[PDB]
C-alpha cells in the first residue's frame, strides 16, 4: 500500500492530472467506479485504490491547502466524486514561517485523517509527497509534515516531487530563495528518497519537443503525472522482479545523503503520431534519455546511479548489446572510485499505444549540485543586506533569532561539499 | 473575504467605479439581485439579495447623498455610508471616527476569513487625509496582525489642484509610514498622457480617470475574484512588495489599452504587452524609471494568459539591458495569472480585451519624487504660509520639523538601498 | 519579416500604390480580409485580419490625413501613420525622431526573422530627404548589422522642379553614402518618356506613375517572398551588387510595358524582353551605358519562364558585343525566378503579362550623372544665392565643402573602377 | 546503409526528386505505405530506408537549409507526410563565410540529428551530400558538415554531387568564384568521391537529345536523380560483383587526391552501341593530349557476357579511347526493378574519370585571381569573424588547387 500527500495549489493540481492518468490507466470511471470490460483487470488496483463500503473506489490521496481556491475548483470537476471527502482537508480563513505555524496549529486532524488511511492499509510501503519548494504553504507545511511523520514513522520510506523555482528567470517567488532553503534543509535531514523537477525544463521541453506554443500547466502537468505514473505503474505491475519501491530505490542510493534523483522520459502528451515519434528503439530511445535536452532539470561531473523502466516488446540480448555499444562510445561516465539497472514492465492492458518501446530513467548526477550552488549565492545575496525579514520577525519561530535559517545554510554547505568530493575518491 | 473603505471625493468616486465594475463581473443588477467566487467580496443575506463590504466617508454630504439617489441607490446598504489634514483628523475625525469604527467592526464581525482592508483616499484633500490618518491608526491599534493597502494619488509633479498638498502629503506620511503595510501611488497626470496618448480622448474628465483606476484595482483583486493557475492573496502583495517596512510604496501600470478601432489592427502579443508595460511613457507615474532600479516587481495577469507565454515574454525583457535591478535582488518577480479576463463596461473608455496584464513594482525615482516635495516643502516653510490655518487645530512646528526629517531620513533610507 | 518605410509625398504615394498592389495579389479584401506568402509583410491578429507593416511619416499632414480617409483607411493600424534638407534635418524631423523610433521598436519586436528594410523616398522634397537622411542614421546606429535597402527617386538632370534640388541631392547623398546598402535611383522623366513611348499614355498622372513603380516594386520583392525555382534573399541582394562599400546605386529596368491592345502582337521570348531590359531607350534612368560599364546584374522573373530558355537568352544578348563589361567581372549575374505570375490592377494602365522581369543593372554612367549634378551644385554654390535658409537651420559653408569633396571622391571611385 | 545531406534549395530539390525515384522504383507508397503487389518483394530496402511500425518507410535523410521556403513547399507535396519531422531542420530567419559561420553556431542540433540517425543503422557504409557550389548556404554549411563529419567519422565514406555554375553564360552568383573556390578546397581536404555537375552542359543535353525546349529544375534534376539512382542500383539490389560502395570507389580512385568524376546515361538498343555512346565527350554531362584514369559501366535487364566481351574488344581495336600511358577498364551489370517499364531493351550508365575536369579548374582560378587582383565584393566577407582579421583561408584554398591541378597534369604524363 501506499498513500499521497498533496500540498500547496501546485501539488493539488499534479495530483488531480495525476489521479486523471492513473484512473485512465486502469479504466476507471471518473466518478470513482470501474468500467464493465475492466472486471478482470490483473494490475494491482489495491496499491492506490481500494473498495468502499457501496463498491466504489477511491484513491488513498490526501489534499491540504490554506485557500478554498483549487479544491473547490476540483469538486466541481468532473472527478470530484473520485476522492473521499473526508481525506480533504481546508484552512478555516506566502512564507515558510507561516507554514510551519499553520502545520503546528493543525497537527491534529492531518495525523488524524493520515492515521485513519494508514491503518486499514494491511502493508504500507512508504509515503509519496508531491509538492513545490517556492509556494509559501507547501514549504512550511510539507516541512512540518515531513518532519513529523519522520517523528512518527520511523520505519516508513517517504518520496518527494519538488517543484524547484525557475533558474531561466528571475523566480517566480520574491522571497523564494528563504522558501526554497528551508524546505530544501528539512527535506535533506528527513526526506528518504526525492524527485527534484525545475519548472524551467518543464518549459523548455514542452516547447522544443511538444511543438505547442502554448503548452504550460496543463501540459506540464501531464508529463509530471505521466512520470510517477510509469514509476508508480513499474511498481504495481505485478512481476517476478522489481515489486517493491524500496527495492528499487535502494539501488539508486549509495547513502541516505545523496538521495536526490535526475529525471527523464521521452515525451509523448499529444497524440500527433507523425509528429510525436514516428520510429522507436530500445537503444535510440536509451541514447536520448541520457542527454540534458530530454532531462527535467535545468569538475568533470558524472553520474553516480542509473535506473531504467522499459515498456513493450523486448529483446534482452538487444539490451545488452546496446549497454555494451553505449559503454564504447564512452558518451556517459560513473564516478570512478565506484564499482546500472534496468527493468522491463507490461502497460495498462486497455490504453492504447501509439509505438512499441518507450522508457523512462532515473539518475543521481553530480551535477545537481549547480543548483544548490545558485540557491546558496542568492541567499547570501538577500542576507548581505537583510531584506524582507520583517515578515519572519512576525514569526514566533523567528521573533527571537534567525539560527535556524543560518544552520539551514551550513547544512547545505556540507551537503554541496559532500556532492562536490563524493566524485573525488 | 475582504473589505473596502474609501475616503474623500476621490476615493468615493473610484469605490463606485470600482463596485459598478465588480457588478459587472458577476452580472448583479444595481438591486443586487442576479438574474465561490461571488462571496469573495459580497454578502448575501438571508434572500438571494446580495451586498458588498463597502463603506465610504465624506464631510460634505454631496457626494454620498447623490450615490444614495445615484443609479446604484438600491444597492449599497443605508447605514454603510457615512457622513486642512488637523481638521481632517483632530478637530472632526475624531469626533465621528468612533461610528466609523463601530460600523466597520460590525461589517467584519460578520464575514469570517478576513484579510485585510482596501483603503482608497487621497493625498491633498486634508479631510480625508486626516480622517484616513485616524482611521488607519486605530485600526492598526486594535487590529494590528491584519493587512492594510492604501491606493492614493501621489501629487503630480507639476500639476496641483489645491494648494496646500505638501502639507497633507506630509503629514499623512509622516504619521502613516510605519502602519500603511504597501501603498500603490498613483499620479492622475499620468492618466491624462496615457489615457491621451491611448484611448485618443480629446477633454479628461474624473470619471473617465476613476473608471480606468477601478479597471487597475479589478486587475489586482482579480487574483482572488477568480480561480487561476497561479493564484496570490493579500500576504502575498504586502510580502514579496516589502523589502524593508519603510519602503512599500510600489507604483501602478496598465499595459494593454487601445479604443475599440485600435483594438483589431493588432494581436496583443504577450510578451509586447509586457514591453508595454516596462515602457518609461507607458508607466503610470511622472517619476522617470530609467534613473532608478526597479527594486521589486510583481505581475498579476488576468484572462488568457500562459506560464509559457510569460516567461518568454519576461526572458526577452530580461536580455534588454535598459531596465537594471539592484545588485543584491538577483529574483524579484510575483507573476500572478487568472484565467478570467477583463469585462469591458458598456459603452466605456477602453475596448474588449483578451489578454489583461497589471505591472506594480518598487522604483528608486519615487525618491526623486519624494525630493521634489520636500524641496516644495522647503518653499512654503520659508515663508511659513498660512499655517495659522493649523496652528489652531492642535499641532505645532515641531511636528512640522519631526515629519520633515522623517522625510529626510526616507530619502537617505532610499538612497542607501540605491547603493 | 521585413518592414516597410516611406517619407514625403513620393513616398507615400508609392506606399500607397505597393500595397495596394499587394492586397490584390494576396486576395485581400481592402479591409485586410481574406475570403505563409504573405506572412513577411502581413502579420495577423487573432481573427482574420491582417496589418502591412507600414510606417509612412511626413511634416505636412494633408498626405497622411487624404489616406487615412481614403478607400485602404481601415487596412492600417491607426498608429502608424505617423505626421529645405537643414529644415527637414535638423530643427524638426528631429524633434519626431524619437516617436518614429518608438513605433519602428514596436513594430519590428513583433517580428522573429527580420531580414533588412524597405525605406522609401525622394531626393526631391527637403524635408522627405532630411528625415531620410535622419531616421536611416539612427537605424544603422540602432539595429547592428541588418540591409538596409532602399528604392530612392533620381531626379532628371534637366527635366525637374530644379530650385533647391541640388543642394538637398548633395546632403542626402552624403549621409546615405556614409551608412547605406543600396539605393535604386529612378527618374520620373524616364518613366514619362518610357509610358508616352511604350504603353501610351498621353497625360501620365503622378498615380500612373506611382502605379508602374508600384509593379516594379512588387515584380522585385513579391519574389523575394514567393517560393520559385530559384529564389533569393536580402542579404544576397546586398552582397551581389556592392563590388566596393561606396559604389551600389544600380539602376532599374522592366521589360514588359505593352498596352492591352498590343499585348496580342508577341509571344514574349524570353529573350526578347531581356534584350529590352538591355536596350538603352528602356532603361528607367538618364545616362548611356555605351558609355560606362555594367559591374553586376540581377535578374528577377515570375510566372511562366524556364531556367535553360533564360540561359540561352542571357548568352545570346551578352554575345553582342556592345555589351562591355570590365575585365574583372567574369561573373556578375544573379536570376531568379518565382512561380506566381505578375497581378494587374483592375482598372490599371498596365496589360496582364505571362513574364515579367526587373533588373538592377549596376552601371558607371551614373557617374557622370554623378558629376553634372556636382557641377551644377558648384555654380549654383558660387553665389552662395538662396543659401541663408540653410545657414540658420543648423549648418554651415563646411558641411558643403565636406559633402563636395566626400561626392569628389565617390566620383574618382567611380572613374578608379572605370579603368 | 547510407544516409543523406543535402544542403540549400539545389539540395533540397535534388533530394526530393531523388527520393521521388526511390519511392517509384521500390513501390513505396506516397504516404510511405507499401503496395500489395509488393509486398512479396525482393528488393532490399535498408540501403536507403528504415521501416516503421506502421509499416511505413522513413527516408535516411536529413534537409537543411537557411530559409524556409523550399522546404515549405516540398511539405505541402503529396510526398510530404513520407518524410521525418524530427530530422528536418529550418533556420528560424548568401555567403560562404556567412555559411560556415552559421555551421560552427549550430553545429549541436545538426549533429544530434545525424548521431540519432547513424545509430539506427548496423551496415552504415559512408554519406550522400547533395548541394551547390555557388551560393553561400549550400557552399558555407557543406563545408562545415564534411570539415566536422571528417574530424568526427573517420572510417566513413563522404560521397558528394556538387552541381558547379554554368561558365561560358554569366555564373548566377557573382560572388561565385570565392565560393566555389573555398568549397573545392573543402573537397580536396576531406572529399572522398565527387561526383562534379554542371547546369549549362546539363541543360544543355537536356534540350539537345532529351528533346524538349522547356526544361524547368524539376527536369533537369529528375534527370539527375535518375543518375544518382542507377548508380546506386546495384549496391541496392544485391547481385554477385560489386556488392558494396567500397567496391565501387576501389574501382576508379587511383590515389588520395585524384579523385573527381563524370557520368552520363544514354536512354534518358545493344550492350555495344550503348557502351559507345557513352564514350562521346557530348553524353558527358560535365561541360595537351588529356586522356582517361578508370571506366566504369552499369548496364540493366539482358546481357550476354559474350556480347559484352566481343563489343568490348572490338571497341579496343577501335582505340576510341586513351589511357594514362604510365598505368594500366571494367564493365558491371545488374538487374532492373521489377516495377518500371523496361521501355527500353537495354539500357547504360557511365561514370569514368577524366584529366580533362582540370579545366574547369583552370577556370575558376582564373577568375579568382582575376577578382583578387582588384578585391572586389569583399566587404561583406569581413563581417564575419572566420575572415575578421585577414583571408589567409583564400590564399591557401587558391594554392591547393594550384597543386591539384599540377597533380593533375603529372598524372597526364608518365
Ligand atoms: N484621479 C482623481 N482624483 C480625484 C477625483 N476626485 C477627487 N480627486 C482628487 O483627490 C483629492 C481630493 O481629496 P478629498 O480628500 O477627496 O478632498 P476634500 O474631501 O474635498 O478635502 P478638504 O478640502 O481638505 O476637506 C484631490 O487631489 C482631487 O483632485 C477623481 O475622480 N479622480
Ligand atoms: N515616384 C513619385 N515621386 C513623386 C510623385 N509626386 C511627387 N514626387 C516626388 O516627390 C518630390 C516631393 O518631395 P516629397 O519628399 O515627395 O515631399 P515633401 O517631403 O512633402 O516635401 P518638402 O516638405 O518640400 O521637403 C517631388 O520632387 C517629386 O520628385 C509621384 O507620384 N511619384
Ligand atoms: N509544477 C507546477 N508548478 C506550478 C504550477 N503553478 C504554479 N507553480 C509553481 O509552484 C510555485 C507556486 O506555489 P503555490 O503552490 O502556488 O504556493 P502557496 O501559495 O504556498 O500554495 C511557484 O514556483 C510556481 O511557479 C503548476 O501548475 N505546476
Ligand atoms: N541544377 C540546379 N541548381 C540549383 C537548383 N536550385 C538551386 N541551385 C543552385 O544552387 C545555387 C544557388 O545557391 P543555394 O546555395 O542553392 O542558395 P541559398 O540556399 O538561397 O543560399 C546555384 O548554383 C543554383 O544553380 C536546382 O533546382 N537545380
Ligand atoms: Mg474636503
Ligand atoms: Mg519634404
Amino acid at each position: 500500500e501506499i498513500i499521497t500527500l498533496q500540498l500547496g495549489q501546485c501539488g493539488n493540481q499534479i495530483g488531480f492530472e495525476f489521479w486523471k492518468q492513473l484512473c485512465a490507466e486502469h479504466g476507471i470511471s471518473p466518478e470513482g467506479i470501474v468500467e464493465e470490460f475492466a472486471t478482470e483487470g490483473t494490475d494491482r488496483k489495491d496499491v492506490f485504490f481500494y473498495q468502499a463500503d457501496d463498491e466504489h473506489y477511491i484513491p488513498r490521496a490526501v489534499l491540504l491547502d490554506l485557500e478554498p481556491r483549487v479544491i473547490h475548483s476540483i469538486l466541481n470537476s468532473p472527478y470530484a466524486k473520485l476522492y473521499n471527502p473526508e481525506n480533504i482537508y481546508l484552512s478555516e480563513h506566502n512564507n515558510w514561517a507561516s507554514g510551519f505555524s499553520q502545520g503546528e496549529k493543525i497537527h491534529e486532524d492531518i495525523f488524524d485523517i493520515i492515521d485513519r488511511e494508514a491503518d486499514g492499509s494491511d502493508s504500507l510501503e512508504g509515503f509519496v509527497l508531491c509538492h513545490s519548494i517556492a509556494g509559501g504553504t507547501g514549504s512550511g507545511l510539507g516541512s512540518y509534515l515531513l518532519e513529523r511523520l519522520n517523528d512518527r514513522y520511523p520505519k516508513k520510506l517517504v518520496q518527494t516531487y519538488s517543484v524547484f523555482p525557475n533558474q531561466d528567470e528571475m523566480s517566480d517567488v520574491v522571497v523564494q530563495p528563504y522558501n526554497s532553503l528551508l524546505t530544501l534543509k528539512r527535506l535533506t535531514q528527513n526526506a528518504d528518497c526525492v524527485v527534484v523537477l525545475d519548472n524551467t525544463a518543464l518549459n523548455r521541453i514542452a516547447t522544443d519537443r511538444l511543438h505547442i506554443q502554448n503548452p504550460s500547466f496543463s501540459q506540464i502537468n501531464q508529463l509530471v503525472s505521466t512520470i510517477m505514473s510509469a514509476s508508480t505503474t513499474t511498481l504495481r505491475y505485478p512481476g517476478y522482479m522489481n515489486n517493491d519501491l524500496i527495492g528499487l530505490i535502494a539501488s539508486l542510493i549509495p547513502t541516505p545523503r545523496l538521495h536526490f534523483l535526475m529525471t527523464g522520459y521521452t515525451p509523448l502528451t499529444t497524440d500527433q503520431s507523425v509528429a510525436s515519434v514516428r520510429k522507436t528503439t530500445v537503444l535510440d530511445v536509451m541514447r536520448r534519455l541520457l542527454q540534458p535536452k530530454n532531462v527535467m532539470v535545468s569538475t568533470n561531473h558524472c553520474y553516480i546511479a542509473i535506473l531504467n523502466i522499459i515498456q513493450g516488446e523486448v529483446d534482452p540480448t538487444q539490451v545488452h548489446k546496446s549497454l555494451q555499444r553505449i559503454r564504447e562510445r564512452k558518451l556517459a561516465n560513473f564516478i570512478p572510485w565506484g564499482p546500472i539497472q534496468v527493468a522491463l514492465s507490461r502497460k495498462s492492458p486497455y490504453l492504447p499505444s501509439a509505438h512499441r518501446v518507450s522508457g523512462l530513467m532515473m539518475a543521481n548526477h553530480t551535477s545537481i549540485s549547480s543548483l544548490f550552488e545558485r540557491t546558496c549565492r542568492q541567499y547570501d545575496k538577500l542576507r548581505k543586506r537583510e531584506a524582507f525579514l520583517e515578515q519572519f520577525r512576525k514569526e514566533d519561530m523567528f521573533k527571537d533569532n534567525f539560527d535556524e535559517m543560518d544552520t539551514s545554510r551550513e547544512i547545505v554547505q556540507q551537503l554541496i561539499d559532500e556532492y562536490h568530493a563524493a566524485t573525488r575518491p | 473575504e475582504c473589505i473596502s473603505i474609501h475616503v474623500g471625493q476621490a476615493g468615493v468616486q473610484i469605490g463606485n467605479a470600482c463596485w459598478e465594475l465588480y457588478c459587472l463581473e458577476h452580472g448583479i443588477q444595481p438591486d443586487g439581485q442576479m438574474p465561490d467566487s461571488f462571496n469573495t467580496f459580497f454578502s448575501e443575506t438571508g434572500a438571494g439579495k446580495h451586498v458588498p463590504r463597502a463603506v465610504f466617508v465624506d464631510l460634505e454630504p454631496t457626494v454620498i447623498d447623490e450615490v444614495r439617489t445615484g443609479t446604484y441607490r438600491q444597492l449599497f446598504h443605508p447605514e454603510q455610508l457615512i457622513t486642512n489634514y488637523a481638521r481632517g483628523h483632530y478637530t472632526i475625525g475624531k469626533e465621528i471616527i468612533d461610528l466609523v469604527l463601530d460600523r466597520i467592526r460590525k461589517l467584519a464581525d460578520q464575514c469570517t476569513g478576513l484579510q485585510g482592508f482596501l483603503v482608497f483616499h487621497s493625498f491633498g484633500g486634508g479631510t480625508g487625509s486626516g480622517f484616513t490618518s485616524l482611521l488607519m491608526e486605530r485600526l492598526s491599534v486594535d487590529y494590528g496582525k491584519k493587512s492594510k493597502l492604501e491606493f492614493s494619488i501621489y501629487p503630480a509633479p507639476q500639476v496641483s489642484t489645491a494648494v496646500v498638498e505638501p502639507y497633507n502629503s506630509i503629514l499623512t506620511t509622516h504619521t502613516t509610514l510605519e502602519h500603511s503595510d504597501c501603498a500603490f501611488m498613483v499620479d492622475n497626470e499620468a492618466i491624462y498622457d496615457i489615457c491621451r496618448r491611448n484611448l485618443d480622448i480629446e477633454r479628461p474628465t474624473y470619471t473617465n480617470l476613476n473608471r480606468l483606476i477601478s479597471q487597475i484595482v479589478s486587475s489586482i483583486t482579480a487574483s482572488l475574484r477568480f480561480d487561476g493557475a497561479l493564484n496570490v492573496d493579500l500576504t502575498d502583495f504586502q510580502t514579496n512588495l516589502v523589502p524593508y517596512p519603510r519602503i512599500h510604496f510600489p507604483l501602478a501600470t496598465y499595459a494593454p489599452v487601445i479604443s475599440a478601432e485600435k483594438a483589431y489592427h493588432e494581436q496583443l502579443s504577450v510578451a509586447e504587452i509586457t514591453n508595454a508595460c516596462f515602457e518609461p511613457a507607458n508607466q503610470m507615474v511622472k517619476c522617470d524609471p530609467r534613473h532608478g532600479k526597479y527594486m521589486a516587481c510583481c505581475l498579476l495577469y488576468r484572462g488568457d494568459v500562459v506560464p509559457k507565454d510569460v516567461n518568454a515574454a519576461i526572458a526577452t525583457i530580461k536580455t534588454k539591458r535598459s531596465i537594471q535591478f539592484v545588485d543584491w535582488c538577483p529574483t524579484g518577480f510575483k507573476v500572478g495569472i487568472n484565467y478570467q479576463p477583463p469585462t469591458v463596461v458598456p459603452g466605456g473608455d477602453l475596448a474588449k480585451v483578451q489578454r489583461a496584464v497589471c505591472m506594480l513594482s518598487n522604483t528608486t525615482a519615487i525618491a526623486e519624487a519624494w525630493a521634489r516635495l520636500d524641496h516644495k516643502f522647503d518653499l512654503m516653510y520659508a515663508k511659513r504660509a498660512f499655517v495659522h490655518w493649523y496652528v489652531g487645530e492642535g499641532m505645532e512646528e515641531g511636528e512640522f520639523s519631526e515629519a520633515r526629517e522623517d522625510m529626510a531620513a526616507l530619502e537617505k533610507d532610499y538612497e542607501e538601498v540605491g547603493v
